[PDB]
């Protein structure tokens, strides 16, 4: 396409806001560019930060699987908001609040882990008993050097 | 085909799909109650649990608090 | 080309969609619906098994057969 | 190595006396018969090197890198011959005789057993380099990279050559045998510090190092298919086989100059495989992905271990045949909708389903499922810099997860979902397409049954 | 919103009725409980005053987000449902088959007959369907997305080849 | 597991098949005597998941019970894990009674089918390993370790029992159901039905940062 | 599944009018119009549509559904979208 | 009745 | 709210052109024109299936694998008191009395 | 009924806002034209995508503008401030810098267990 | 036989016969006499028909004798054609260490295998020659870098020599 | 158990620590303890090899049924007599492990009350 046609950058006037507008197929009340910081989006036209799972399931798009009509100025993270991406939709449950109850309960399960591991669960019973000194050979205990015996007596 | 789709109907079975699900679900429980009289320990315990409340401080070896 | 059942014998009387409308009419409202429901309280599909009854399918023969096995195995366990 | 040079040389002589039909069967034909006789440079021993004569010798370093250089020169050429058909017959000639020069001073570059010597052929190979980039390159930003290009290379050469030439005269002599024996250890010092610079950074420009790659998305995004192949697969490597053998005469103090180094690619290979997710240009996001494989091998290049030297030497060539094969892959596409937007043409896997296999395996391999080289390459740096520092694995931990991400989104993208509805000039692949392609892969899987021959010379 | 009060108000009559089944799952307690949901909306069907009117649609919508269902049933071909989009790799677009070689155009010499003269058909009728679109589209382009029908005989309605030509919803 | 748990799949798969592609539950209903065969797999695959006494998963679920509350163990996992084993009951209750009992829900033209020998023929080995192959499989394998046979009888039966009041409970649950009366969801069963919201949070949070942070630092 | 054919899609849309009862399955006809004719309204509109999802398994979009005024009209809307064409 | 059925080529 | 006139007039043109074109879909009776007992089945599969390769298999194993130091290494058999020796005929002998306590 | 506190992943659903409701004829008159350029746009692009002759791709110039965004024309709308200075040496020099010292500590722990001869390496014989 | 059994030893074999105690017949014993029949007959009539054919044509190959050289400690500095003989000599030495030490390793892990749950005491011996072999290993080439060579691994044995005399002068 | 309870909700202090026990000398209140006897010879266990978990003081029983269970292949319903004696042996070697605990708990009762009195 033509220089008249691509990115510029950013809008100084009424006027350049106009031709910008009109070059991104929107209305010069809807063309809103990104801030100006000099971070080089220039005259982008700044879109509603939706996922394409938003868009309307039903309507005959241009490009059913991205929900985009041919034409139409596509999102500066269009990338990121495509259906296998990030997912704005809203949810059944407030975010603050499903971010409260899922660490909460992870944040409880860990407390009550280290109180079981503080108070470990076992049954009434002394050690288990092994023979021919705690089978010290059999563990590779030194052939050479002499164990200290370890005696277990009957009960 | 030899089964068609009913409307609004139960379905049409044949004999061998009922017989062999009735057999199955038979050998089940002939299975279980087999197992169940023949091996019942496996399920309420092999060997008594003794009290331990129950043994003298002979066995236990428990001087007598004067010693 | 399927026969469809002739729609004049789904009826709501002797279903719980009988109930429904008891209740329903207690308010002055109406279940102008339930008879485009009849067909699953009918027929068939009426009747149908407890849970209970669901997992004791195959009980009352494999009881017999556990019985006559035991039987057989005490009869030849004796001689 | 005259056996090589000469039938090389042989081929200008062919090209340009063809019949004006026959240009690209004379030339694929007797380009493959050369690679076919490169495979008598696997006479390697034990311990000593392969020398020929006072000028060329060939270890088992340069071995796989001469293979490979004189194999990817009939791929250059089938992948070319398309997008050429509308030349004029004596430009199309020039063309074949630019990659033939190529190859010519590849083979001298990696067989030079003078360092001296070594630098010519490394810079000669800048000029057909960038006539290919800037001649038949399509687009008008392909001036403007031709310039990055050439002055980033130029930039980090020419304090290599003056240290060099000062290695030189106080060694007496740039001989890399030589140097092997009368190598003495490097003492700190503000003049030791800047030699140690000046022998490395003409070889971090052209891996690249993170930081100093700018030049590569540019280059590759403006290159004809034929460039970007041998840029990818080969040029890149010269950085690398460069630094394999200028190190041993830097110890000790790679040990502490080799750190800011180090950190700049392990952050900065993180880095640049987060910037492929979000690439909208697909040969763009196979050049990122380049930078970010090279970050091992400039690691495994610093720490100086048998492991990290045998991970390096089958880094560059399980990459080398890979990134060829994904650049072929993006340009069928490419001649079909004649746009590299990734996001374009979608949903391909219905359209040319053996195409798709082809995406799948090339997929694959770039993120190093084993047993592929790619893995052994990558697997056998991952150990060695584990050692260095256990703290590192985090990172390469990351990379490779990153990496699966980027390598199955290109895929997915551009083989599955729905296929774009006005897009309808998807030809079926032609032959030439998919023996281009398994003259890749086929090949970079074999190597998987006898990986001891892309090791290096610590195997 | 583009969405008349009638069109807002009969949406949220449906779509509070298909959560409301996901809740009762029974078939007889959905029942009874749709006709109380039924007689909450014929409760203010004649409500005049639109101000009201609007102001009961949202409560109405506030108490359906309260109540709605977490998972709700979805048709399995319906978009979220198991099924959506189950089919599109079989889908295939009907110009792949100008590429076919000639050796697979043989195999079904009857079905590439009749496809010639579809294609005849969509040649013939372009220039008339683009001269139609032209004499009855404002100055200044179109404002909706409608199209025209044929107005005589022998014309097709403009920009039909790609209606008429999809795939099927069950291609293989 | 791995016998019950492949059929369990499989008979779910020839649920889904005779009702046109339908995957829930909520749209089942009535084919306990409808699909003969599957709602035998189906209960017979239920009760073996859930440690019924003498089929396949017995041998295996419940000694790991015994062994597990007979341990010198972390007490909160000991007790988190009993807990689970009645939640298995509950879950393989609501399979069986939401897809096999009460009235049919899904739509009207029946076309259920369960009479493909292919179908029929890989169920049945698999039935016939749920069954036995626990069994078998005990009385063949070397003994490698001290399996731990002594305990108190609360501790021996503790698998079960909890089992069973798993089964009461979900029955009583299910039945609940079809009663006429609407009740707001509790914060309990919004947290059980959106998985804690670990996949809504964690799938929409790390993709963003990560993926913001690619374009917005990284490149440009 | 077993294919539907134009006779077979009328037949099941008829039979589940006759079981709605403000309707009279005397004086139904393919042709009557849901207000005109029958004397229905919006609200019974929907619930309609609503029984067509669930006769035929599959959701009808609100911004089609609205227009569905006559039984001919619901016939034709099924018969496209399951490509039936007899 | 058996239906046509759209596909790429295979011949290639 | 129904169709408008104008609409419903160019869904009926779609419909016919739309069903036409599926019935044209239809295969003709002669196409495609394609171009010019269980034991013997499972007796043919057993042969290439199993014994050709068990065949290569155990000469492979057997002249190549086996010939090398430590290719093959088995767990030594288990040997329990009251076990005789195929090699030697060594006897090993049975354990010392148990108290038989039941 | 607790309010919908919308988050940026977490949006506001359309029947909860009130800008949905209470319309005006000034809101009408936008939502026409909106729908009259979307349909500008479709027209064009039906008319080459229903083109029998047409054998190839359309262009689209909201994606040729969109990848020219995110790439050529950024450069150009670049600006040196504090903003752009401060997020450069924090996310460019910032992370190297802490890698380093990661590193560089724990490397130089290693080294000095090894002298002293207190870091285990019995086995260690693959570097 | 085909390897050395002093390089790769195996402890004598001891095999118990046979005892059953059940009526039964034992799967296991006609499935052998079955292999013997089906696949070791005809593969061992094969393999005699190619054994027939290789003693038809019986040729030799050797394995190569390395003289030893002067090693890199008698080389003059800078001495390149005495270094290089030296050098290449102490490349090929460090070669076949490194399958002294995987013949080790292989001896161990063999081990560990035949012995089963005994190994941990009857692979004692194996364990005890890995731990000195990986030592003397460990001590001739460990930390030398990619670029080793026979000089540094000479420095590197100098500094060595070194402590073990100054810990030596404290006692 | 209870004995749970007891230790943490109760008096720690005569409840035995299963870590530590037992902390008071094998002889002391026993006349004359004997020492448990052991079957199966070191060599036998090796020869068997026996899992080093299961060679304690019942594998002699255990070593009857390994040799039984290979003997009666493939008759995998034999052996059960052999299998319960193992089984038997483990119970009664875990029973002296309850005593261990018992008569700890009950020495610990001991030196409290032992030490009360003395303390007033
Ligand atoms: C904290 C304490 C809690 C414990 C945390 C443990 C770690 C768990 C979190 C793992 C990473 C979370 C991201 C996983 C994202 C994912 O799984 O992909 C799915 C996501 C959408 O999937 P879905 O939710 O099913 O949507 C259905 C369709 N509407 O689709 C996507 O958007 C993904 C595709 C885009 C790729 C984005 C890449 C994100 C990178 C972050 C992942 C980790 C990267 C490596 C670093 C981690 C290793 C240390
Ligand atoms: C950039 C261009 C613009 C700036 C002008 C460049 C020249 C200034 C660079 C100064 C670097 C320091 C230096 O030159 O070292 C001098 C040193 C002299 O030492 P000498 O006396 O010969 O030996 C005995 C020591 N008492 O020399 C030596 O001892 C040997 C050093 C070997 C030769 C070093 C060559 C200088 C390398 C400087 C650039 C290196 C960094 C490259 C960056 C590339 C980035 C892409
Ligand atoms: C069988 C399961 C066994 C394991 C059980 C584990 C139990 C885990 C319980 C974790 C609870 C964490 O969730 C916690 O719940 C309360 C109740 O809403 C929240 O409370 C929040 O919501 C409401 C507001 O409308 C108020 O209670 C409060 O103003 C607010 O903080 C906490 O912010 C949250 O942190
Ligand atoms: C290894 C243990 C093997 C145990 C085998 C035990 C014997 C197997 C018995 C299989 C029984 C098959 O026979 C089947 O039984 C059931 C129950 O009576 C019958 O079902 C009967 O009761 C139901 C309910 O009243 C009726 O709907 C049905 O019409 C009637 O026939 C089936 O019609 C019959 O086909
Ligand atoms: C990408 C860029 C990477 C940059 C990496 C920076 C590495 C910095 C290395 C600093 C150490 C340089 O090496 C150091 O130099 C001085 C030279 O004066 C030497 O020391 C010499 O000069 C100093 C003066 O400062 C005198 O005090 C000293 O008596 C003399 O010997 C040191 O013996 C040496 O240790
Ligand atoms: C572009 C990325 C920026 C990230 C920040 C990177 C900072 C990099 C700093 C380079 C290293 C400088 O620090 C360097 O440490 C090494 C130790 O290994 C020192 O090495 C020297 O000193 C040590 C002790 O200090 C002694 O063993 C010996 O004299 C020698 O090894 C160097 O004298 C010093 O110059
Ligand atoms: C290890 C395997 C353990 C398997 C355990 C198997 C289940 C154990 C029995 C669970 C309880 C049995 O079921 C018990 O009796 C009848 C069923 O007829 C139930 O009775 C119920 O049936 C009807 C069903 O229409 C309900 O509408 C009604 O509300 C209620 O009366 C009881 O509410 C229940 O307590």
């Amino acid at each position: 396409i033509t220089k008249d046609m691509l990115p510029g950058p950013y809008p100084k006037t009424p006027e350049e806001r106009a031709a910008a507008a009109k070059k991104y197929n929107m209305r010069v009340e809807d063309y809103e560019p990104y801030p100006d910081d000099g971070t080089g989006y220039g005259d982008y036209p700044k879109l509603p930060d939706r996922s394409q799972q938003e868009r309307d399931p039903w309507y005959d798009w241009d490009h059913p699987d991205l929900r985009l009509n041919w034409g139409e100025p596509m999102h500066w993270d269009l990338d990121m908001y495509i259906r296998n991406r990030v997912d704005t939709s809203p949810t059944p449950v407030n975010w603050n609040l499903m971010c409260k109850h899922l660490f909460g309960f992870v944040a409880f399960m860990l407390f009550m882990f280290w109180v079981g591991e503080t108070y470990p669960a076992y049954q009434p019973v002394g050690p288990k008993q092994y023979p021919y000194n705690n089978l010290y050979l059999e563990r590779g205990g030194d052939p050479n050097k002499e164990p200290e015996p370890v005696v277990h007596y009957e009960i | 085909a030899h089964i068609e789709p009913r409307y609004r109907q139960f379905p049409q079975l044949t004999r061998s799909q009922v017989i062999q699900a009735e057999f199955f679900s038979a050998t089940m429980w002939f299975w279980i109650l087999w197992r169940f009289w023949h091996d019942s320990d496996a399920v309420l315990g092999h060997f008594p649990y003794p009290d331990p409340s129950q043994w003298t401080d002979e066995e236990l070896g428990i001087p007598p608090d004067d010693e | 080309k399927m026969e469809l059942p002739d729609y004049k014998q789904w009826k709501i009387e002797g279903t719980p969609l009988e109930t429904v409308q008891e209740k329903l009419a207690a308010r002055g409202l109406r279940d102008p619906w339930g008879r485009n429901e009849a067909w699953r309280y009918m027929g068939g599909f009426a009747n149908n098994v407890s849970f209970v009854g669901a997992l004791l399918k195959g009980f009352k023969w494999g009881f017999a057969a556990f019985v006559v096995a035991i039987g057989a195995e005490y009869y030849l366990e004796s001689q | 190595m005259l056996k090589y040079i000469i039938p090389t040389i042989m081929l200008m002589p062919l090209t340009w006396l063809s019949k004006n039909n026959m240009i690209w069967v004379n030339s694929t034909a007797h380009s493959l018969l050369i690679s076919f006789t490169s495979l008598l440079l696997m006479n390697q021993f034990g311990d000593n090197s392969l020398n020929f004569s006072l000028l060329f010798f060939s270890d088992s370093l340069s071995t796989p890198l001469l293979i490979l250089t004189m194999w990817l020169l009939p791929l250059m050429l089938m992948a070319s011959q398309h997008h050429l058909s509308k030349e004029n017959l004596t430009r199309k000639k020039l063309f074949i005789t630019m990659l033939i020069s190529l190859q010519l001073f590849l083979i001298m570059t990696f067989t030079a057993m003078e360092l001296i010597l070594f630098y010519i052929l490394f810079e000669a190979t800048l000029v057909p380099t960038l006539i290919i980039i800037t001649r038949w390159g399509n687009q008008t930003e392909r001036l403007n990279a031709g310039l990055y290009f050439l002055f980033y290379t130029l930039a980090g050469s020419l304090p290599l050559l003056v240290a060099l030439i000062y290695i030189q005269n106080t060694v007496g002599s740039l001989n890399f045998l030589m140097l092997q024996y009368w190598v003495q250890p490097v003492h700190n010092s503000w003049s030791n510090v800047f030699m140690w610079l000046a022998c490395m950074m003409a070889f971090m420009v052209k891996m690249p190092l993170y930081g100093l790659h700018l030049w590569l998305p540019k280059a590759h995004v403006e290159a004809p298919i034929a460039g970007s192949m041998v840029l990818a697969a080969v040029l890149l490597k010269l950085g690398g086989y460069g630094m394999l053998r200028i190190t041993l005469i830097l110890n000790p103090m790679t040990d502490f100059m080799a750190y800011p180094f180090i950190m700049l690619s392990l952050w900065g290979m993180i880095m640049t495989s987060s910037i492929c997710l979000r690439q909208t240009d697909l040969k763009s996001l196979i050049a990122y992905s380049s930078v970010s494989h090279m970050a091992l091998v400039i690691v495994a290049i610093l720490i100086q271990t048998p492991w990290s030297y045998m991970g390096a030497t089958a880094l560059m060539i399980a990459h080398g045949l890979t990134s060829s094969m994904l650049f072929c892959l993006a340009n069928s596409n490419y001649e079909r909708i004649h746009s590299r937007t990734m996001i374009l043409a979608r949903g391909l896997q219905t359209l040319l389903p053996l195409m798709a296999t082809w995406w799948l395996l090339a997929s694959l391999t770039n993120l190093a499922l084993p047993p592929t080289i790619n893995l052994i390459g990558e697997l056998f740096v991952v150990m060695s810099t584990f050692s260095w520092s256990n703290i590192t694995i985090i990172l390469m931990g990351v990379n490779m997860v990153i990496t699966a991400l980027y390598s199955l989104y290109m895929l997915i993208m551009t083989q599955r979902g729905k296929y774009t509805y006005h897009i309808n000039n998807i030809s079926p692949s032609f032959t030439r397409e998919n023996a281009l392609m398994s003259l890749h892969i086929l090949p970079l899987l074999l190597l998987t049954l006898n990986p001891k021959i892309i090791l290096g010379p610590l195997y | 919103a583009y969405l008349t009060h009638q069109q807002k108000v009969l949406r949220l009559y449906k779509r509070a009725l298909r959560h409301l089944e996901s809740w009762c799952i029974h078939r007889d307690k959905y029942r009874y409980f749709a006709c109380l949901l039924r007689a909450r909306f014929d409760e203010h069907k004649n409500e005049k005053d639109m101000v009201k009117a609007t102001q009961l649609l949202r409560e109405a919508e506030e108490e359906f987000w309260h109540g709605q269902h977490p998972q709700p049933y979805i048709f399995p071909e319906s978009p979220g449902g198991t099924s959506y989009e189950r089919y599109e790799c079989y889908k295939v677009p009907e110009w792949c088959l100008d590429d076919w070689h000639p050796s697979e155009k043989a195999m079904y010499p009857d079905y590439f007959a009749k496809r010639e003269q579809w294609k005849k058909l969509r040649r013939e009728s372009w220039e008339r369907e683009v001269k139609q679109l032209q004499e009855e589209t404002p100055v200044g382009g179109p404002r909706t997305e409608a199209l025209p029908p044929a107005r005589k005989q022998g014309d097709l309605p403009p920009l039909w080849w790609h209606i008429v030509t999809r795939p099927r919803e069950r291609p293989m | 597991h791995a016998f019950f748990k492949a059929m369990l799949f499989m008979c779910s798969g020839s649920i889904i098949h005779s009702l046109n592609d339908e995957q829930d539950i909520r749209k089942m209903g009535g084919l306990f005597k409808a699909m003969p065969f599957t709602t035998t797999a189906l209960i017979v695959g239920s009760l073996a998941l859930t440690g019924m006494p003498f089929l396949t998963g017995f041998y295996s679920k419940d000694l790991i019970i015994e062994a597990a509350n007979t341990s010198y163990t972390n007490a909160w996992a000991l007790l988190m894990t009993l807990i689970a084993t009645s939640f298995t009951a509950i879950y393989s209750t609501r399979i069986i009674f939401f897809a096999l009992l009460g009235q049919p829900r899904f739509p009207t033209l029946v076309n259920i089918n369960e009479n493909n020998p292919l179908l029929i023929n890989s169920i049945k080995r698999l039935l016939i390993g749920s069954l036995f192959a626990g069994y078998i499989i005990s009385n063949n394998i070397p003994p490698t370790t001290i399996p731990q046979m002594t305990m108190p009888y609360y501790l021996k039966t503790t698998a079960l029992i909890v089992t069973i009041l798993g089964f009461i409970l979900a029955l009583e649950i299910s039945n609940m159901t079809k009663n006429l009366k609407y009740h707001y969801p509790s914060n309990a069963f919004k947290f059980s039905t959106l998985l804690g919201y670990f996949p809504t949070i964690m799938h929409r949070l790390a993709p963003y940062m990560n993926l913001s942070m690619s374009q917005k630092s990284a490149s440009s | 599944a077993p294919p539907l054919t134009l006779e077979g899609i009328k037949d099941r849309v008829l039979y589940v009018l006759k079981l709605y009862d403000k309707i009279d399955p005397e004086k139904l006809s393919v042709n009557s119009h849901f207000m005109k004719d029958l004397g229905l309204d919006s609200l019974d509109q929907v619930e309609i549509i609503m029984a067509m999802e669930d006769e035929f398994g599959f959701e009808i979009p609100d911004i089609d559904a609205e227009k569905l005024m006559c039984p001919q009209e619901i016939v034709d809307y099924i018969a496209d979208k399951k490509d039936v064409y007899e | 009745k058996r239906l046509f059925i759209i596909k790429p080529s295979g011949f290639y | 709210s129904g169709y408008t006139p104008e609409e419903k007039l160019r869904l009926q043109q779609l419909r016919e052109l739309r069903r036409r074109w599926l019935k044209d879909q239809e295969l003709s009776p002669r196409e495609p024109v394609l171009p010019p007992y269980k034991t013997y089945r499972h007796s043919i599969f057993a042969f290439t299936h199993v014994l050709i390769p068990v065949w290569i298999i155990h000469y492979y194993l057997k002249y190549h694998v086996t010939t090398k130091p430590y290719t093959i290494v088995e767990k030594k058999p288990r040997i329990f008191p009251g076990d005789t020796i195929l090699e030697t005929g060594e006897v090993i002998p049975p354990m010392k009395e148990f108290p038989d306590q039941h | 009924f607790p309010k919908y506190e919308a988050s940026r992943l977490s949006s506001l659903p359309t029947t909860l806002d009130p800008a949905e409701y209470d319309i005006s004829s000034e809101t009408r008159k936008a939502q026409a034209e909106r729908l009259a350029i979307r349909s500008r746009l479709k027209r064009e692009y039906q008319l080459q995508y229903y083109d029998p002759s047409r054998r190839g791709v359309i262009e689209d110039p909201a994606l040729v503008r969109w990848t020219y965004a995110r790439s050529a024309n950024i450069y150009p709308n670049f600006r040196p401030n504090t903003k752009t200075s401060l997020l450069g040496a924090l996310f460019g020099i910032g992370p190297l810098v802490f890698w380093y010292y990661v590193f560089k500590t724990d490397r130089d722990r290693k080294e000095k267990l090894i002298q002293e001869g207190k870091l285990d390496r019995t086995f260690n014989i693959s570097y | 036989d085909s390897w050395d059994k002093d390089v790769y030893p195996e402890p004598p074999r001891r095999t118990p016969a046979p005892s059953p105690q059940t009526s039964l017949p034992n799967p296991i014993t006609y499935l052998t006499k079955a292999f013997d029949l089906l696949v070791d007959r005809p593969v061992t009539l094969v393999r005699e028909f190619i054994e027939r054919q290789h003693a038809k044509n019986k040729y030799y190959y050797y394995h190569r004798e390395f003289r030893r050289v002067p090693d890199i400690t008698e080389c003059q500095e800078k001495d390149v054609l005495c270094m290089f003989e030296a050098e290449m000599q102490w490349r090929r030495d460090y070669k076949v260490d490194q399958e002294i030490v995987n013949i080790i390793q292989e001896r161990l892990k063999a081990c560990q295998q035949r012995e089963g749950e005994s190994h941990r005491q009857n692979c004692a011996k194996e364990l005890e020659q890995f731990t000195q072999v990986v030592k003397a290993y460990q001590d001739r080439y460990h930390d030398l870098g990619a670029h080793y060579s026979a000089r540094k691994c000479l420095a590197k044995q100098k500094q060595r020599m070194l402590a073990e005399r100054k810990a030596a002068k404290e006692a | 158990g209870a004995h749970l309870a007891r230790r943490y909700l109760g008096d720690a202090s005569v409840e035995p620590d299963p870590l530590r026990m037992p902390t008071f000398p094998p002889d002391y209140g026993f006349p004359e303890r004997k020492e448990r006897e052991m079957v199966a010879t070191q060599q036998e266990m090796n020869d068997a090899q026996l899992v080093l978990q299961q060679r304690d003081y019942c594998a002699h029983y255990l070593i009857r049924f390994l040799k039984c269970k290979r003997d009666s292949f493939p008759n995998f319903l034999a052996c059960k007599h052999e299998r319960h004696d193992w089984d038997y042996c483990e119970h009664l070697d875990y029973v002296k492990r309850m005593k261990e605990f018992e008569r700890e708990r009950r020495l610990l009762q001991r030196k409290k009350r032992r030490e009360q009195r003395e303390a007033d």
